[PDB]
């Protein structure tokens, strides 16, 4: 339709923003513990999928918790300590989150450049309708 | 059948030598810094491409 | 108008070369690793008029067989080769490959093996007694001593097979195990023959031959080249866009 | 023929090989 | 870009190696402790262009290329060597020679 | 990446020398003990061919 | 349903409880 380009770019921007927000939240909760109701904090990731309308935009179905084992730290003085006196610290890969943020920023800038070019082309298109 | 002997009153200490650990630490730090520079230069390349 | 294609091809090949350099730098501590050399290659387009467009495609020669440095671990079954020695081990597909990763291990059933793959010697893979302590000679002899047994019963139980490849005729396979090139294997047989002029050293292990100065210089050069190509791209694009208005009235 | 002129025979295809045999 | 996801693996391998070194240094006084040593492996290589003709009455270098994939920590071995003996004079301490473990 | 491992090997050799010296000094009164001395030797030399 | 679509009713108000009630 020559106008689904805007939809594709907007979906890409929204997905990149979601992924960046997830990475930022993980970085903020890198060294947290004992969230609500006492359950240990676990990191989360996002999964990108394409919308087969062929070629289509990107979407994020749901946020998936990481299955990597939590860090078990010996500290009996914490009420969260089990019979072995261990507390469950969250699994956060700082380098992984930095790389994810870098990738999200680069994809966002590429998509905004594509939007700029297509907007210029579409503005120039209407000059022939007179 | 290949079993060892027992000495009473003696305890076997850890078989850790610290010189190798320190050298490995130095090498690990240097490799980490060089990989960080690789990440930085690739990010710079991507930024310059996106600023087209 | 097509200079944009040459510039973008140069940029893409610069990115490929950067990826190769990053791969070499990442595994700078794996034992017995060989660096991946790379150099840009020119391909000229031509015919019937003014041959000016010459494209660039990155390429990687075999490797640099400069021996890695040796560190002393005092482990009885660590082997370090000569200038251009190799240990031959059968691969996953059943064919034989060459390596320099001297970190030998012994399984629960007396099976000697480098990481993943068993080691071959006289005949098939060599096997040692069930729990015998192993000592490696300077020429490839595997002496075994059964625990508890008095020391005067050390017995040779096999021999490593060592080959000699100079380096210009070996190419890295898809799993990191080197193999002879087509002409080299044609002129020297499918399977190499053991030679005595190769000596090993027990207790020391070989690292990797990656040159940090070379890596940094390549990174700087690639960065500058990619930025220059990007500037050429944007200049050509702006020129074409400005010139596109001639068709108007 | 000189560049930019007219001709009666099509130009030969462009190959640009990586390495000659 | 593959460079980022390769350097990420490099950083992860370096971090795990540093963790192993720190663990070895932490229990420098633990009785009967065997030191750790981490060994890595390079991932499988990805080929793009096969090499062409060679030694065709010319001295050209090969033309093929193949990009790497990164490094992964493949194994961690404990050096089951013999340690020193510390005298404690306690009547209920046992030091074992050779190879063996108490069940 | 070049002199680090060489110096590590040198430190290891000196540590072994110190260990054998300490063992010799420890049993200065043990009856029938024999003094021990270690012998060193350099590792493999790499070669760089000239054009 | 899918974010960014059109709905006839507002979403419930957001809250971030520090501790569960």
């Amino acid at each position: 339709a020559l106008l689904n380009i805007f939809d594709i770019a907007g979906s890409a921007l929204a997905a990149q923003s979601k992924r960046l927000n997830v990475a930022a939240s993980n970085l903020a909760n890198a060294d947290s513990v004992t969230g609500p109701d006492g359950q240990p904090y676990r990191a989360k990731q996002v999964v990108f999928q394409v919308d087969a309308a062929a070629t289509g935009g990107v979407k994020v179905a749901s946020v998936i918790e990481s299955q990597a084992p939590e860090k078990l730290v010996y500290e009996p003085g914490n009420p969260l300590a089990d019979a072995n006196g261990y507390v469950k610290m969250p699994n956060v890969d700082v380098v992984g989150e930095m790389v994810n943020t870098m990738s999200a920023s680069r994809s966002y800038q590429a998509n905004i450049e594509v939007l700029n070019t297509v907007k210029s082309m579409m503005l120039k298109t209407l000059t022939l309708g007179q | 059948n290949g079993a060892g002997l027992l000495y009473q009153g003696y305890v076997e200490t850890s078989n850790v030598n610290v010189a190798e650990e320190l050298v490995n630490m130095i090498q690990v730090q240097r490799a980490y810094e060089i990989n960080s520079k690789a990440v930085s230069t690739t990010d710079q390349m991507l930024q310059k491409l996106t600023q087209l | 108008d097509h200079a944009i294609y040459t510039a973008m091809g140069a940029a893409s090949q610069t990115l490929n070369q950067q990826a190769v350099t990053a791969s070499n730098l990442a595994n700078a501590s794996t034992p017995g690793f060989r660096a991946q050399l790379n150099a840009l290659r020119a391909v000229p387009v031509d015919g019937l008029s003014l041959a000016t467009r010459t494209l660039v495609t990155a390429s990687t020669p075999g490797a640099d067989m400069t021996p890695g440095q040796l560190d002393y671990t005092s482990r009885p079954l660590d082997v370090a080769l000569q200038q251009d020695g190799w240990l031959v081990v059968q691969a996953a597909d059943g064919a034989e490959g060459y390596t320099r990763n001297g970190n030998i291990q012994v399984g629960p059933t007396g099976q000697l093996t480098i990481q993943g793959h068993p080691v071959i010697g006289e005949g098939g893979p060599i096997t040692v007694p069930e729990g015998s302590e192993i000592t490696i000679a300077a020429d490839g002899t595997i002496s075994a001593l059964n625990p508890g047994d008095p020391p005067n019963t050390v017995a040779p139980v096999g021999r490593l097979k060592l080959v000699k490849a100079e380096g210009n005729e070996v190419q890295r396979s898809d799993d990191g195990l080197f193999r002879l090139t087509a002409e080299a294997q044609a002129e020297r047989g499918a399977v190499l023959a053991a030679d005595p002029s190769i000596r090993i050293m027990s207790g020391v292990l070989e690292g990797s031959n990656v040159k940090p100065v070379e890596a940094m210089t390549d990174m700087i050069a690639n960065a500058r080249r990619f930025e220059m190509q990007m500037k050429v791209i944007t200049s050509v694009d702006e020129n074409e866009g400005r010139a596109n208005q001639l068709l108007s009235m | 023929g000189v560049p930019g002129a007219l001709s009666n025979q099509p130009a030969p295809p462009n190959e640009a090989p990586i390495a000659t045999p | 870009i593959s460079s980022l996801w390769i350097a990420k693996t490099g950083l992860d391998a370096q971090q795990t190696n540093m963790d192993v070194i720190a663990n070895n240094l932490a229990n420098v006084s633990t009785n009967g402790f065997k030191r750790q040593r981490a060994v890595f492996e390079d991932l499988l290589y990805q080929t793009i262009r096969q090499p062409g003709a060679q030694s065709s009455e010319q001295t050209t270098l090969p033309s093929g290329l193949q990009i790497g994939t990164g490094v992964r920590p493949v194994a961690t071995e404990r050096l089951h060597s013999q340690g020193n003996l510390s005298q404690t004079n306690n009547s209920k301490d046992v030091a074992i020679k050779g190879q063996g473990f108490f069940q």
